[PDB]
């Protein structure tokens, strides 16, 4: 008994998304975005999500990564 | 309207794939197969 | 050219071509997704390219 995906759909990726200096790597799956604005998915599923603080590790200069994108990140703690 | 006829054998179908710089496809659904194998 | 069709597979689509359909992906993305296998974050790969 086995899994197969199907239904596959191009969208457009950024290996890293720069916040205030820094670099904002995601933690598990891609960052991809409609046209828009840009969420972060799985791998092998289709469940965009809000680009939280707590799906990303942030360790970098916005210097060094080729080919990142400009996109503001959230976090729950400024809110509380 | 029967016949033999001999041809070269077709590897496979003919794909093509579409790589870019910044483009991913991420499936939206899936499939459950059961195979079958002996031994 | 089987030796060619399994080598242009695993450039442009990673090894997502073995399971089902073959999916697009950027050969640096592709590197990261395998250091990521061995146990050392992406982050090296994209300080280190
Ligand atoms: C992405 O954002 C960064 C900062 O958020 C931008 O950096 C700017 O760089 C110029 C040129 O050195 C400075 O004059 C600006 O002051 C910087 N911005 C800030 C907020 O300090 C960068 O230009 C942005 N990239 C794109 C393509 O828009
Ligand atoms: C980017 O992703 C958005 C999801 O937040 C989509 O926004 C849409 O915006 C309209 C109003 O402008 C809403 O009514 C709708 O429900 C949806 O949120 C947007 O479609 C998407 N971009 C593309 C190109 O599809
Ligand atoms: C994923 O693929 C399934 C089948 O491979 C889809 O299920 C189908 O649903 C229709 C009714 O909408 C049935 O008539 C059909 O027999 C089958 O069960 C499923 O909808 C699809 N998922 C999405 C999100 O499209
Ligand atoms: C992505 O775009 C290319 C451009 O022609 C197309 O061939 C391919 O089928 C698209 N991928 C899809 C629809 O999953
Ligand atoms: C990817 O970037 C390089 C940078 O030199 C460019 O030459 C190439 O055309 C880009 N890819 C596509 C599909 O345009």
């Amino acid at each position: 008994v086995t899994y197969v995906p199907a239904q596959e759909k191009n969208f457009t990726t950024a290996p890293a998304i720069c916040h205030d200096g820094k670099a904002h790597f995601p933690r598990e799956g891609v960052f991809v975005s409609n046209g828009t604005h840009w969420f972060v998915t799985q791998r092998n599923f289709y469940e965009p999500q809000i680009i939280t603080t707590d799906n990303t590790f942030v360790s970098g200069n916005c210097d060094v990564v080729i080919g990142i994108v400009n996109n503001t990140v959230y976090d729950p703690l400024q809110l509380e | 309207s029967q016949s033999i006829i001999a041809y070269t054998m077709s590897l496979g179908a003919e794909n093509s794939v579409a790589y870019s710089n910044n483009s991913i496809a991420i499936p939206t659904n899936f499939t459950i197969s059961v195979t079958t194998e002996i031994l | 050219q089987y030796t060619s069709a399994l080598l242009a597979g695993t450039i442009t689509s990673g090894w997502t071509f073995g399971a089902g359909p073959a999916l697009q992906i950027p050969f640096p993305m592709q590197m990261a997704y395998r250091f990521n296998g061995i146990g050392v974050t992406q982050n090296v790969l994209y300080e280190n390219q």
